[PDB]
């Protein structure tokens, strides 16, 4: 991703394009690291609470 | 083992010159981006971030991802976690 | 362009807002006149301007 | 006697009374460079001899 | 995706006529069709000339 030295110009609206766009390559990892996502979506399972 | 570069009649058969290849020119292209960059921001009054312009190695990176296809997020064992304790206290029969 | 309020004198105001006034014209129309005009000469001359 | 409001006394409140003036600020990540200079480079096409 | 352009050079001093020869090279070799290019606007009117 740094090949051309990009990391050093990007703006804060040109990050925030990446993460609304949909595509998703599926493997064992994404399978693996949504399902760890889905755990943690109440954070007392992560032992903080308000 | 080519259909196409059997030369018959000496019409393209010629005098090699130089040679050139793919991890060579992948690292040339890169070279000629990033002096172009070096120039023009030493003879004119520039005023940006200082950005490093280094060449990465090409060869380097591309064996580092085919190293990360032998990775396993799973692991084999032979029993699982602890997952549960007791303490006692001064109660028999209720802890 | 990050456009904020802040504070100068008065006198020294209008020199700074003359100044960026005129490099909103350079971005406009000045560079390619100016680019564009020595592509005209140079055709004459017989130069090659870079 | 000078009509110019130089000095004045003021509450602490009215500090920021003077914030009033339109600053047009450049991003850090672009950049910015002076190309007077480069308005004379250029070879000359010399003529064919014999 | 990689476009060509002339880079003038004070230091090197070359026979004339091998400006007018690479004249004509690039007129068939090139191409500035209607679908893509291989050269910029600057590069191909360099070459209209030479």
């Amino acid at each position: 991703m740094n090949l051309s030295h990009s990391h050093n110009f990007i703006n804060i609206r040109d990050m925030m394009r990446w993460v609304m766009l949909p595509s998703l390559q599926p493997s064992l990892k994404l399978a693996l690291e949504e399902e760890a996502w889905a755990a943690a979506n109440d954070f007392e399972d992560l032992m903080l609470t308000d | 083992q080519r259909p196409e570069r059997i030369k018959t009649t000496p019409y393209l058969e010629g005098d090699v010159l130089s040679s050139d290849s793919g991890p060579l020119l992948s690292v040339f292209a890169l070279q000629e981006i990033m002096q172009k960059v070096r120039q023009v921001q030493a003879d004119y009054m520039t005023a940006t971030r200082e950005v490093d312009f280094t060449v990465p190695d090409v060869q380097k990176i591309l064996d580092d991802i085919k190293a990360l296809a032998a990775e396993q997020v799973y692991k084999i064992v032979k029993v699982p976690s602890i997952s549960f304790r007791h303490i006692v206290m001064q109660s028999r029969d209720r802890v | 362009v990050d456009v904020f309020i802040g504070a100068c004198s008065e006198p020294v105001y209008r020199i700074y807002n003359r100044l960026q006034g005129y490099i909103e014209a350079v971005q406009l129309q000045e560079l390619r006149n100016s680019i564009g005009w020595l592509e005209r000469l140079g055709h004459r001359k017989r130069i090659t301007y870079s | 006697f000078i009509n110019k409001r130089i000095v004045e006394r003021v509450r602490v409140g009215q500090i920021l009374a003077v914030l009033n003036r339109r600053f047009v600020a450049y991003k850090g990540k672009m950049r910015i460079m002076d190309i007077t200079q480069s308005l004379k480079m250029g070879t000359k096409l010399a003529a064919p001899t014999v | 995706q990689i476009i060509l352009d002339l880079k003038i050079d004070p230091g090197e001093r070359m026979d004339p006529a091998v400006r007018m020869v690479a004249g004509v090279v690039g007129h068939l070799l090139f191409t500035a069709g209607g679908r893509f290019t291989n050269l910029t606007q600057n590069m191909a009117r360099q070459l209209d000339i030479a």
